[PDB]
């Protein structure tokens, strides 16, 4: 759904926020006040591992909770989309609306075993 | 000046009613009714009666604004008398309501002058135990939506209250507020046995007559504050006295479709805020142009002006999306059916003379805002649950229509080809499409 | 329906066609092929803007035919005369119009 | 009494949004309705408002970046102590939990923990709440904005400070539901093609005349002292005709035009020379390549084997095909347009020996490239993802388009189009 | 316990105590009986047996509600704390769940508070090993039978063990309750009893009547002119006509046979001569008196009248313009449920089949600059209004076309109401 995929993943950075720290709740309210409870700022970056399962419209309301981040300034976000193939299918799958806000910065770094052999 | 808006701070909020209570104005179609529900709601407190009843009637009918109106009447000379518990359906569910009473007890306490210590059934014999048991403290129950209790599989709550009516010393009070009408089928039998079976139903406007008689006290000022107020009072009247004018007119519409009070007391609100001087407020009163424009304003945007406010291509593709629609028996067509139709009729129209033709990869583009313009449907969607545990189990769901591509997802439709034909001008190039 | 017209004229000995004539015609062929609440809304807004124009002006001494002639010729064509005979029996019931003749319609006082 | 401000275009809606908002809490009226689709500037146009009213107080809270109600409540508790703090630090406060809460009894428990200890101020003071996307919330249903609506008369009427509401939300079907209740509503309409122009030119100004892709154009070229205002007029010259080649694509959008334009800024930079800052009409037609396409693209010749080729080149076949007549029509001895049909397991094998060039037996990569496909999801079971692979009732299906079909079949120089026969 | 100390306020100015006051301080449902003189003993005598001798049974009675088994059972462990047992009133709707009432029972043997499942756990070990007493009523036993039977199986197997010092009253809503919602195996446990409580006969219906209107019947008040107080100047007094008592009690023997119906038409009756008697004197609140026929005639009557037909013809124009149309296609197809669509096709049609000024209404308030309007004025107001006014039904669809349209009421009543 939109709302685990938002709340395991609060959890997993949350975790990984205090075994480098030495009740809370998890949504987007530690994210604006991650400066004041861990002290230095956050960059995150999402390993989307198969994204071409995923029911895209999940995707596409998901990416637009990420937007809303956009007003702190002291978080950065980056996206990794780990597709298997067919760069052409996902942009037929999401939202219009929603490309031209992925077109900003993008870049198709191709990883392939077979690349030339 | 400032009498002039001290006459503003008195007209307004004599729009809201939040005037003291003494002079909280009660209009004529309805004083028979607060009067028996007056006694039954002071004889319950100073004669000690313990009798319920259910208010039945439609939404913003004053139902809630007249029973604190009561309790205001007796609050200015019955203080300690009684204390007030007030539940709505709404915001309690069936459980967690035992723990609205119980909190909502303990705080009168210090008011009037442990409980809610425990566990939810732990809690619940105890306000059994403290209400089935110089003089005695009376209790006033208000309950909002009191049809969402009578659900079909427990109803405990309502068989526990309405059992105190019968053994309880401490003379008690039950004030049932709902919409739906025929309440007391709702209840099963071993409840409605408890009940005292006494329902008021609650007027409306029965007359043309009536609402006119009540807008009259309603706009009327009685008290005297402005220097305007002798001047603002037979402006009013000559206003309404005359049938010829437009508010008397204006009103009349407002008794055909709405016959509906606070929808006319909420069109007034603006336009006697907009006046910044006594004379252009007398004007507006005796125009009635804002009415006009606020009428335009609150339907701007629900079907007409969604279609007045799109492009030439929004147009197009829409117009194609219902020609598809209207060969199909069920009327579903699918995105690769609305393109070729709107390929088709694109080339009828240069052949018969120059215009931009699309591609494939914009018309989508173009086609999210349709849907999300509610022009078009999902096939088989259920819009909107009723409540939470219902929408619930439709989000674990996944889905099989995002598993078909973009292009196939069977859309359906919102506005039919024929109805386009009326709102769409013959001046567009179109219109020769509207019609078949 | 021009034929169905031109027949019409045919009848009762006329060399011109008139405008009446192709009145009945069409309702021929409406009803050869074929008390309601939006009746009595009808009723309802006839009387009371019939109380309104007999009530604005001062002289209420005024008959139906100047009534018919000084409401339906502002606007488009021709309502139902029946109506407004039914209206005007239903003032009569309410007390609200007097007929006292065919030639003179006044309120009452 | 207010100090209204003034905007471009919503000259009405600044008076009623004056009108239905007054400091004083018994003017002011409870609930209310901004009604509005995406690209009005609502959330513009409420703010505009608040930073011309420093007198009034307000709590803004975001729905959007919440995901449900039960942490909304948690979400609206938790800032009104939080603005107290603000507005009153001479008041001592027993703060309470505001994880605490999970259900709407617990939030009109708690409010009435804490108004009560700032029961001791001067005049009766409104604060306004204001929620920012009600229709956007992923969790919503009928029984929720009913359940926001009362919360005001669940408080004690007679306290000092008065907790009013204004309610943000879009898709005015959903108003429609709830027209009964009555609550006052400001619809905002929606724009036409000059006052889109016009919003944008003055909106956008300020950052394309500053732009240093701009800047590295002006001392890259011969640069000319031309004015800022000769930087107005080739940015107005850009917003005037951007609009103009781009307005049926995108009807009447503000945020999708925010972007177009600074995508083909950049690339309208660069062809303009030192001479057509004088000549702006050349220049549209020197830099013309750019205004018919769109740009918003970042037609794949697919990875898959030789033998996954054909798999899925078997797997077309039955689109528009049914049992009743395929086993006639390819014998050893239309719906291009409609949905795909349902498959079954081992019809594939079926058509798919006819079809390969007795010169193949062995089954197991054809086997391999099965589940392959499966995890390319271009071809997807009916029924959930778990049990597919034991034969029980399991239906299979394509989810390909006719066109990267016709390239692959192509590719591996197999014939399609005879067998589509209408 | 504690707190109705605290209940207890201290200023009480003088309520006037009218006449007929004194009246519903008596028709209160509280304060032997004559109906169920003999059945009180076939409860009793089975119950003495057990309690004399030390034993474990079961007793199940069953009935519609007002019959008194909710007051017999109280009556008869009332005298028997005269003459060795812990009273419970196990209600089942007063369990929030259902498995709440074993913390109860762990709690009302020795005053401890554990889960449902370690209650039961001492509760059965209770119940085999105590060398030798306990009176316990299952109240309303539609709740507690509802999940999985797991629970009532309990009740009746504690009952089996010799050395079990309880004994249990059942008390449902229908004799059919062990025959259509338990197994056989409960049903083997239940016993044979059955003791069937029938209804209340409209001869005892007065005999139940005056039991309340013992010592104030025909009796006389002190009452002083000026304020309308009674005291048990002139003096009054004040009659019963037993003929409205009787008629009275020959609908409510015959429909229901219901204790708390009787009482209550009563008491609703005795309010109507109070408030027409306040209504011609008008002594507020700070020769001889009567209750007529008439009185009993309007309020067994206000039992059953509506208002459905009455709020229809007070309702707007363009409800009773909906409803019309919506007739009009019931008629039309004969298929009593019609896609939303087709009935704002049918309110276009319903105007070219006055009307003008009605039309130009109709679609906008006046107002050239914003008219032309597809559907009506406030369509989704009235269909709001009559969906949660329950004269409609609509099914949930985010289309707003083909999303199907039930009737709630009944549509003659619908084409009846439609005549005004
Ligand atoms: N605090 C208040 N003081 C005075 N009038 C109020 C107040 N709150 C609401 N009203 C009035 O209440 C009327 C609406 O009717 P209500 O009884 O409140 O709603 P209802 O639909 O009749 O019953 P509810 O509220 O839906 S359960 C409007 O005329 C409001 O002006
Ligand atoms: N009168 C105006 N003057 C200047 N800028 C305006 C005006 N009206 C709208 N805008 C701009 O329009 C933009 C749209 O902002 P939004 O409020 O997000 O639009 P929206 O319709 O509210 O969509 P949302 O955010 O989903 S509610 C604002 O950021 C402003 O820059
Ligand atoms: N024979 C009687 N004599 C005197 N009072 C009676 C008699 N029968 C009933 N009542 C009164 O009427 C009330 C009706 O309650 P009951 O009939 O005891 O309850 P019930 O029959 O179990 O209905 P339930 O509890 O909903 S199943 C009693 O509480 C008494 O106050
Ligand atoms: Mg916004
Ligand atoms: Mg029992």
């Amino acid at each position: 759904n939109v709302r685990m995929m938002l709340r395991r993943s609060m959890y997993k950075l949350y975790s990984a926020a205090d075994a480098e720290e030495h009740d809370v709740s998890y949504d987007l309210s530690l994210v604006e006040n991650f400066k004041r409870l861990f002290g230095k700022d956050l960059a995150m970056v999402f390993n989307f591992k198969d994204v071409d399962s995923i029911n895209f419209n999940t995707l596409d309301n998901f990416i637009i909770l990420l937007k809303s981040a956009f007003k702190y300034d002291h978080v950065k976000i980056s996206l990794i989309f780990n597709i298997n193939t067919n760069l052409s299918n996902i942009e037929k799958n999401l939202r219009q609306s929603t490309i031209r806000l992925l077109k900003r910065n993008y870049h198709k770094l191709d990883v392939s075993s077979n690349k030339g052999f | 000046d400032p009498g002039f808006g001290s006459l503003q701070r008195r007209l307004l909020q004599q729009l809201y009613g939040t005037l003291p209570t003494d002079e909280k104005i009660i209009f004529t179609y309805l004083q028979d009714c607060q009067q028996e529900i007056d006694r039954i709601i002071k004889q319950s407190i100073i004669q000690k009666e313990s009798h319920s009843v259910i208010l039945v009637g439609p939404r913003q009918s004053y139902k809630t604004y007249l029973l604190d109106y009561e309790l205001s009447l007796l609050q200015q000379s019955y203080k300690e008398q009684f204390i007030t518990i007030r539940l709505n359906g709404f915001i309690h569910s069936e459980q967690t309501a035992i723990n609205g009473i119980a909190t909502q007890l303990e705080q009168q306490l210090q008011k009037i002058h442990t409980i809610s210590s425990g566990s939810l059934t732990e809690v619940f014999e105890k306000i059994l135990l403290l209400l089935d048991s110089i003089t005695k403290i009376t209790v006033v129950f208000i309950f909002d939506e009191i049809d969402t209790f009578a659900g079909p599989v427990r109803q405990t709550l309502l068989y526990n209250l309405f059992d105190m009516v019968e053994h309880s010393r401490v003379p008690v009070c039950i004030f049932g507020c709902t919409t739906k009408l025929n309440i007391l089928e709702y209840l099963e039998k071993r409840v409605k046995s408890r009940f005292s079976q006494r329902v008021i139903y609650m007027p409306q406007i029965q007359n043309l007559d009536d609402m006119v008689d009540a807008v009259r006290n309603l706009l009327t000022v009685r008290s005297e504050i402005s220097p305007w107020v002798s001047q603002w009072n037979e402006t009013l009247e000559k206003e309404l006295s005359d049938p010829r004018s437009n508010l008397n007119r204006h009103i009349r519409m407002n008794f055909e479709t709405f016959r509906s009070l606070p929808t006319l007391k909420n069109s007034i609100i603006p336009l006697v805020a907009t006046s910044k001087n006594f004379g252009s407020l007398c004007t507006a009163i005796k125009s009635c142009s804002f009415l006009d424009i606020y009428n335009k304003n609150q339907l701007s945007n629900n079907l007409t002006g969604r279609l007045q406010s799109l492009s030439d291509l929004e147009l197009a593709i829409l117009i194609s999306a219902a020609r598809v629609a209207l060969r199909a028996k069920d009327g579903s067509f699918n995105f690769n059916l609305a393109y070729a139709e709107y390929e088709k009729m694109i080339k009828a129209i240069n052949s018969r003379i120059t215009i931009k033709l699309w591609l494939k990869k914009d018309v989508k583009n173009v086609w999210e805002n349709l849907v999300q313009l509610d022009f078009f449907t999902e096939k088989s969607a259920v819009g909107l649950r009723d409540n939470a545990t219902a929408a619930f189990y439709a989000s674990n769901y996944q889905f099989q229509g995002t598993m078909i591509p973009f292009d196939l997802r069977s859309y359906q439709m919102q506005i039919i080809l024929q109805e386009l034909r009326r709102i769409i001008p013959k001046s567009n190039m179109y219109y020769s499409w509207t019609q078949l | 329906m021009i034929r169905l017209a031109e027949a019409h004229a045919k009848m009762k000995l006329k060399n011109v066609v008139e405008l009446e004539d192709v009145q009945e015609a069409v309702r021929l062929i409406r009803s050869a092929i074929k008390k309601s609440v939006i009746q009595r809304k009808l009723q309802e807004d006839l009387s009371r803007e019939i109380m309104n124009v007999l009530k604005d002006q001062a002289s209420d001494s005024m008959s139906f035919n100047e009534l018919i002639k000084q409401i339906n010729e502002h606007s488009q064509d021709r309502v139902e005369s029946s109506d407004i005979q039914e209206a005007l029996s239903r003032l009569q019931q309410e007390d609200k119009v007097i007929v006292l003749g065919e030639g003179v319609r006044r309120s009452v006082r | 009494n207010v100090t209204t401000p003034e905007v471009a275009f919503r000259e009405y809606q600044t008076n009623c949004l004056a009108s239905y908002i007054s400091a004083d809490p018994d003017i002011t009226p409870s609930n209310l309705i901004l009604q509005g689709y995406s690209g009005t500037g609502k959330t513009y146009t409420l703010k505009k408002y608040f930073n011309a009213n420093p007198n009034l107080h307000a709590v803004w809270l975001e729905p959007v970046e919440l995901v449900s109600w039960k942490p909304l409540l948690q979400a609206i508790a938790r800032t009104v102590q939080y603005k107290l703090k603000t507005l009153y630090p001479n008041i001592p406060t027993t703060d309470y939990d505001p994880l605490q809460v999970e259900e709407p009894f617990l939030l009109v428990k708690t409010l009435h923990n804490i108004f009560v200890q700032y029961e001791s101020l001067q005049e009766k003071t409104c604060l306004f709440l204001i929620l920012d996307g009600f229709d956007s919330l992923q969790d919503l249903d009928a029984a929720l904005f009913n359940k926001y609506i009362k919360l005001n008369e669940l408080l004690p009427k007679d306290s000092k400070i008065n907790i009013k509401f204004i309610y943000t939300m879009l898709e005015t079907s959903f108003l429609q539901r709830y027209s009964t209740h009555c609550i006052p509503t400001v619809m905002f309409p929606r724009y036409n093609v000059d006052e889109v122009s016009t919003i944008l030119v003055m909106s956008r100004c300020g950052e394309l005349m500053e732009d240093s892709c701009l800047r590295k154009r002006i001392i890259e070229e011969q640069i000319t002292d031309c004015t800022d205002d000769q930087f107005q007029n080739v940015a107005a010259n850009f917003i005037h005709l951007i609009v103009q080649a781009f307005h049926s694509y995108t009807g009447n959008d503000i945020f999708a035009l925010n972007d177009l334009i600074d995508f083909k800024w950049p690339k309208y930079v660069s062809r303009i020379t030192k001479e057509n800052i004088f000549e702006p009409l050349a220049l549209y037609k020197s830099a013309i390549k750019l205004f018919l396409s769109t740009d918003d693209n970042l037609s794949q010749t697919y990875d898959l084997s030789i033998i996954s080729k054909y798999l899925l080149i078997a797997s077309y076949i039955c689109s528009y095909l049914e049992p009743r007549y395929d086993a006639s029509i390819f014998s050893r001895k239309n719906p291009r347009y409609l949905q795909p049909s349902l498959f079954a397991i081992e019809r594939l094998l079926a058509i798919f020996q006819a079809i390969f060039p007795s010169l193949m037996k062995a089954n197991i990569e054809v086997f391999q490239n099965l589940s392959e496909l499966h995890t390319l999801k271009l071809i997807a079971t009916t029924m959930n993802k778990n049990i597919d692979y034991l034969s029980p009732k399991v239906r299979w299906k394509v989810n390909v388009p006719w066109e990267i079909i016709k390239e692959i079949s192509e590719s591996v120089h197999f014939n399609i189009s005879d067998y589509f026969s209408d | 316990s504690r707190f109705e100390n605290k209940l207890k306020t201290t200023q009480k100015h003088q309520i006037v105590e009218t006449i007929f006051s004194k009246v519903k301080k008596q028709l209160n449902s509280s304060y032997y009986l004559p109906a169920r003189e003999n059945e009180f003993a076939s409860i009793y005598l089975s119950a003495y047996s057990a309690i004399e001798s030390d034993s474990a049974t079961t007793i199940y009675v069953a009935g519609t509600p007002g019959v008194g088994k909710t007051l017999t059972v109280r009556e008869v462990v009332k005298e028997l704390l005269s003459s060795d047992f812990l009273y419970v009133e196990i209600n089942g709707l007063k369990m929030v769940k259902p498995t709440d009432c074993y913390e109860t029972l762990w709690n009302k043997v020795s005053g401890e508070r554990l889960t449902w499942a370690a209650s039961m756990e001492s509760l059965e070990f209770y119940f085999k090993r105590v060398p030798k007493t306990i009176v316990v009523l299952l109240d309303e036993l539609d709740a507690m039978v509802t999940k999985s039977q797991d629970i009532m199986y309990n009740f009746f197997n504690w009952t089996t063990y010799e050395n079990a010092k309880l004994i249990v009253i059942a008390v449902a809503n229908t004799m059919d309750l062990p025959e259509r919602q338990l197994g056989n195996k409960i049903t083997s446990r239940i016993g044979f009893t059955r003791i069937m409580f029938t209804g209340y006969t409209h001869e005892e219906l007065k005999n139940i009547i005056d039991l309340r209107l013992k010592g104030l019947n025909d009796s006389f008040f002190y009452v002083d002119t000026k304020t309308g107080n009674a005291i048990l100047v002139r003096k009054v007094r004040l009659r019963m006509s037993a003929d409205a008592i009787e008629i009275a009690s020959r609908k409510v023997a015959s429909v229901s046979g219901d204790a708390r119906r009787a009482l209550k038409v009563c008491k609703r009756a005795a309010e109507i001569a109070e408030k027409h008697y306040m209504a011609k004197h008008g002594y507020g609140y700070d020769g001889v008196q009567t209750v007529h026929i008439t009185h009993v005639m309007k309020a067994l009557n206000e039992t059953l009248n509506s208002h459905v037909i009455t709020f229809m013809t007070r309702l707007s124009f363009t409800a009773k313009l909906f409803i019309y149309a919506l007739l009009n296609l019931m008629k039309k197809n004969g298929s009593q449920e019609q896609e939303l669509g087709d009935i704002v096709d049918e309110i276009k049609l319903l105007i070219e089949v006055f009307v003008m000024e009605i039309a130009k209404t109709l679609f906008q308030q006046g107002s050239d600059n914003i008219s032309e309007q597809l559907r009506i004025i406030s369509w989704d107001f009235v269909l709001n209004q009559l969906l949660d006014a329950g004269i409609l039904f609509k099914q949930t669809m985010k289309n707003d076309r083909i999303c199907c349209v039930k009737l709630n009421i009944s549509v003659e009543e619908a084409k009846r109401a439609m005549n005004e």
